[PDB]
């Protein structure tokens, strides 16, 4: 689902047409569309540096992850770890264009806590990684430079929720 | 299916981030929202008239549906109520499509399994085709809002 | 990949005709054409200056590329000619992307096999990242034409 | 390829940037975009009736196709036949949105003459079917009713070429 | 599909020779031949009467098929000729089934693609169901020959 | 297993030849064979109407199943529901020709309660559907018209058990 | 495998109800029951004589089996008891086949893994072939009951 | 196809009901049914010895097949060779129960000459193998001992044709 | 892992080079190499008789396994049973050449107790089978005849442990 | 299969060049060549004596093979010639294995299809097992050359 | 086949034991074994530089290959081209360890001329690439430095033949 | 991957016991142990000197790595410590390979994911290639111990 499809799916379960008030709310989502595309474009256009700088900060904070015996030690494990950061940011970015977290829940987060528990991947350290990507992604999305000035506070709050949802899930 | 879910699906099927190729697709979805929402708002305000009007047009095009014995027919109060209910389902699905910029709601809620249902319950596709044609002929929309409404109506007719 | 081929591919993968879901995607492609074409026209007119400028910025950021012995380096006339050629390939791919509304031209002609080439010939991704940053910093575009050009430049940087 | 990608692919083979004249021609394709979408929308929105009415006219003209022993006799063969008409119109419609016949050549027509020769499907009767869909599709696309008035002659000529290309191929 | 081809197919799918398990199946096919052939001979002798009788029963059950405009209807000489032709196809398929001891002939020549045809040409399953019921009600067979004929008629109705 | 194979399988587990009494019982199953084939033929020849009339009666009794939000609302769900009724009758009919419920247990009912619990399909409403098919199937199988008169009470009891077994299982 | 389970399997593999094609197969199974049951009843009444008779015929055809050292041979009381046991297993499987109208019981209980067992324990197929030939030569059946018994005996010989 | 299905398929191509004369001919095939089942049963019940004795006679006649360098030398090649004899007899036996050679043509013989030519398997030596199985199979099928006396000449001629068809095909 | 790879894997987890003492121990494994190959060669060269004689002794001790109703009754079950004995000896033999039980744990024993519990295979009787193969395998490996005389006690103890590990696992 | 082809196969299955892991395997193949070639040379020089000796040992262990009627037996001049031929095939395969450092020649030329042949022609594995045991008992080799010869002989016995 | 297996396969086709002279020749191959392993080790240990330097020289000689429109223009085509050089050297190296070209013929070269003709890959330019790898590979294999001095002329000739075989094949 | 695990894997992939083909491969692994262990012992004793020496050679070959700003460079105390750490990882992996007679330890712990890491963190393959060349030039080994050490060093260079 995207945010429009969610409203529809709730209405179909009640057997109802959408009210004018609900059509107004959908109109409003369209008015926020250019801002939302900027958000997706900005995060996506910086995805490599977002992942890499967050991972670097994580390993800097938690040197035991990369020390021999650590879960991110060896190049195969480090590569898995970088790919997880990329995958999570990738699904978060889908949630932002959708205005709905179902794609992130259904295709990424569902069962992931269990996955990590079974592999011995430290879910809590993943959460730290995701929160640093959150902070960088928002600072980038909400950069007042090189864009028409306006207020994106509602969106930045919404972006926040997806990253927090992921960090909670892991 | 909406232009947004399709954009995501296209990116995800290749394991990649959204590119401009998909962002431009979503831009198109926003650009056509004015027309789609004009149609959705009008069809919705006029729902009662269009539904009951279409049901009556179907019985007049196919008078046997008012008289032939059998549960598949509008030859009982129950039958008539089913028929008006059904046409209301089609009109509601058209509005949902308009609202999301795509066929998804009709596809999922109505078209999947349609052939099997009509066959099983001995409902004739032609009855619903006439209802759909009545809606098209009677919504009173113009400009690109009519284009939008008619695209989805015609989508159902094709189904 | 262009928004048009993607629309077709989405329809064809399901064995179905194009629906409004795909037509609206193509509408978005036309709506962003003004910006994309403003960028393509400017980058093209300014190609010589941007290419030779970027090449010089790379050597100044990485002076060792002007002096270290080895065929991978711009420490010969041949090497310099390869480097300017390469940067010209990147700029040309950006214009192609702009023209089609998607990453397809870069994907097919440049990104597929990129990692293998850089590794094999001992070319450093950082050299091309700096060239790309020079283009971004120096194209002089503004408004949505800059957004468009920078989206594809940043796409290459990510690659 | 779409028509834009074709111009690019020719230019890449020469190692050249597109000239202003070529960018002008691409601009012009964009100006014809709304008309082209109408064409696709109109043909697609009438696809079932286009296929069905053409098949009906074909079987009416050539009753031997449906008589016992005929290639379209039996419901399995008739169904195959209707599906071929639908497939051809489907690929023609893709060619129209693309402004290029490569999708129709690559995914539909390439090898089809051979296919029919091997099965004993009368390719020439297929061609007649395709030409009747051409005539109906253009009359529908070019209907002056219910649309902003303007000249679509260039497009209707181009649509013609795709249907003729298919009829020639079979 | 006949009991004989099925017996072979069961052996061949396991790469083995025919066993008694399959020979006994073929014995059953021969044992029911008397009844099947009684039915096939009677239905065939009476084909003209049963076909034209069924066609007339269908028009009387569904009089609109004699009057509604459209190529799908028996409201023209062409339409009537199509309808009688079709019913003749069903009766002929029943005789073929009888003759081979199985549904194969109907399956291959008629049932495969049936739903698609009826949908495409807007033919109502109910019209053929009534023709089939007329044949069942009017063949005049008794004993196991009626069982046999009715099994295949009912097979078509289920389809 | 069919009923003959069951007797064999029990005997093989004891390492024994069948006694004359057991061969007599198997003979008796053969004497009931024509009646059993009538039962299968009659139920099968009426399968579409059996399924459809039972589903219609079910939805009539339980309108909430088909109301928006109901488990059989939408044509995809209704289609799944009709297919379940058909599948159950199909496996019950196999059990009748076999004179043994193992095919119905092994290939249909085993795990089905769980399946429905996971999907939120109301197993109890399924049971009602199955019981109405039972009542129609027996009334059809046991119709005194158009058949040589005799007593099928034992068989109709046995048919009962298979339908009840299914209704219990769901 | 019995004609009944095979009929079901043929229907189920295609996701369809049983048709006349399968009902006629089951009819054949009932029609051959008289012969199969005549054979099963006779072989069973005569089991002791046929088993001990066959075992003695095998030792006389292959006297080395009475004298050669090794656990695979009937050159001990244990060996002789194994041999008579085995032949009893074959005769019992023949009766089971007769009773169900098919090879299923022999297939499942005896033939699957037969080659592996004989190879592993160094048992010679020829010893069991002679036992089987003794049974065939000595059951004393006639008419179609002999045909039935011999079909399954020969089935084992082929195995 | 079986022989009954062949008559039907020819009639369907002409759009005709079967004549009484054709129904009489089909009746006659049923009257020959018990004899045909004896033929299948007898050949099948002796299949191992039929294959083995024919192969033995073949290798006896043509010692070069089994000599080092020969096509049937090595146990893998000998095994392939025995399996080919078994497969051919297996498909011939299907043709006999069917009263039609289509299963033997479609699933066995079609393309086999080519197969052998590509592998260097001596097709002519295969033909000799098939002809010896023919001679043994008929002598076994037509054994006057242990069967109700009657005339099977027509059938033995028909069996002949299938084996000859195979020998020609290889 | 083999025994050398195990030492490495433990050292890599600590981030350490191997000490001279550990290199000495690895040298010593190499000096025992010819003896270890004899052990593998001897057990393997007698594998069929080892499996067969152990199974025979098992069935002799526990006649209920082979009696009608027994888990190893029927040729399909007996064949499964023989294959299990072969598989276990096969994996034990891999463990001996490796000087490490990980291949035997990972690819054979992990989950096997559960497997047998689900099938009703008597795990304890399997254990008896494995212990008899142990006794025969060691008596064969440690035969003083036909080999250069020396002391293989350490190895025979190690072989013991793998067989015991399997017997415990089942 | 030889240690060399196995080394290649291991590299090729992973799409990689040969590594030291495979070169060391081939080194082992060369290191055992002295023993393998000592055995191959001795077995070959002594082939006639070992073959005819083994054949005679088999008949004396199983005297029935000299007297029982049937083509599977050495109770004719043809049979005896087949038996000596066969044993010669086994000895020759052992030498081939020695020469290549692996089971490949026996696997391809003899073991593949062995079970099927013995079963079909009613040849008893025990006859060849005794021939193989005679060769082992009578080659007269010592040291690692005996180890090598016996490894392959025992390989055949296991087969 | 390796060179030993080839001798065996020729002997098996004649039904013969190897003569002492043939066993002597096989002995001689073993005496050349350490030299052959050096050859494989040296070529393999330098494979990346062998491929890369040859490709570089090829593109230097034939600039049209890399110019826009050239068969090795674009990074996807260049990558395919480098992979072909690597694959050919990889299979040549297998032929050297085997002392036989069958692996190179069977798994690499068979059908490759056709492959290139169908794709429009310039087979002749491939041949030039392969010949430059030949020259570098031999100069590396036959380097008198860092190895026990002796004569490898026979081997270098044999290595030559494999590279030439490949160049001819393309 | 070690010659022993590869031998097992080759047997297990075919569901068979180890044959002589695999035992000879393991013999080769033992035969090369002397050389491999000479190299492992020397490289290990000399680890500190070789690691710190290689790190210094890399900075002198690529002086920009001592001065360019960025976390990928040895232009900080942290960077230098990372670089020496990394080179220590390579040398340690070489010793592990020596000890097991194969590339396994390097493959699993270092080469898998290597390209992805270098790309992501902007580390240049050339820096590690020079470290590896320094080790090769400076280990001081001779004879087959040098061959062994250099085989694995060159393996890493190729990677
Ligand atoms: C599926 C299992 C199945 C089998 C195996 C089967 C055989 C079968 N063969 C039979 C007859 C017969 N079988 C033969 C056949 C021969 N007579 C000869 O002298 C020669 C050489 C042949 C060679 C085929 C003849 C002549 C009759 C009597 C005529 C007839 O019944 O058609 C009969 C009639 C009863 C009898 O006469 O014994 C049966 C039931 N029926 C079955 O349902």
């Amino acid at each position: 689902l995207d945010a429009f499809a969610k409203v529809v799916a709730q209405a179909d379960a009640r057997g109802e047409f959408l009210s004018n008030t609900q059509l107004d709310a959908l109109s409003k989502m369209v008015s926020e569309g250019n801002k939302r595309l900027d958000v997706v474009n900005r995060i996506t256009s910086n995805a490599s540096a977002i992942v890499t700088n967050a991972a670097r900060a994580l390993f800097s904070e938690q040197p035991q992850l990369i020390q021999p015996g650590g879960n991110a030690y060896t190049n195969r494990r480090m590569a898995a770890c970088l790919r997880d950061m990329e995958i999570i940011l990738r699904y978060v970015s889908y949630a932002i264009i959708a205005g709905d977290s179902s794609v992130l829940d259904d295709r990424c987060l569902n069962g992931l806590r269990e996955t990590y528990q079974a592999l011995g991947v430290p879910g809590a350290s993943v959460a730290v990684g995701v929160e640093k990507m959150k902070d960088s992604a928002i600072a980038i999305a909400n950069d007042p430079s090189g864009i028409t000035t306006g207020d994106c506070s509602a969106l930045m709050a919404e972006v926040g929720t997806y990253f927090d949802r992921a960090a909670t899930a892991v | 299916k909406t232009p947004i879910t399709e954009a995501i699906a296209a990116a995800d099927n290749q394991g990649r981030f959204l590119s401009n190729t998909e962002l431009q697709a979503v831009n198109g979805r926003y650009q056509r929202a004015a027309a789609s929402l004009e149609a959705a708002r009008s069809l919705t305000s006029n729902a009662q008239r269009l539904i009951n009007g279409a049901a009556q047009a179907v019985y007049s095009k196919f008078p046997y549906t008012s008289q032939m014995p059998g549960p598949q027919y509008a030859s009982s109060a129950v039958g008539k109520a089913k028929c008006a209910r059904d046409i209301g389902y089609y009109l509601r699905m058209v509005t949902y499509c308009l609202v999301v910029g795509g066929t998804g709601p009709m596809d999922e809620y109505l078209i999947a399994g349609l052939e099997e249902i009509n066959r099983t319950f001995d409902l004739s596709p032609s009855w619903y085709v006439e209802a759909l044609n009545y809606v098209k002929s009677n919504h009173g929309l113009s400009g690109q809002a009519a284009n939008e409404a008619n695209t989805y109506i015609d989508y159902a007719i094709n189904a």
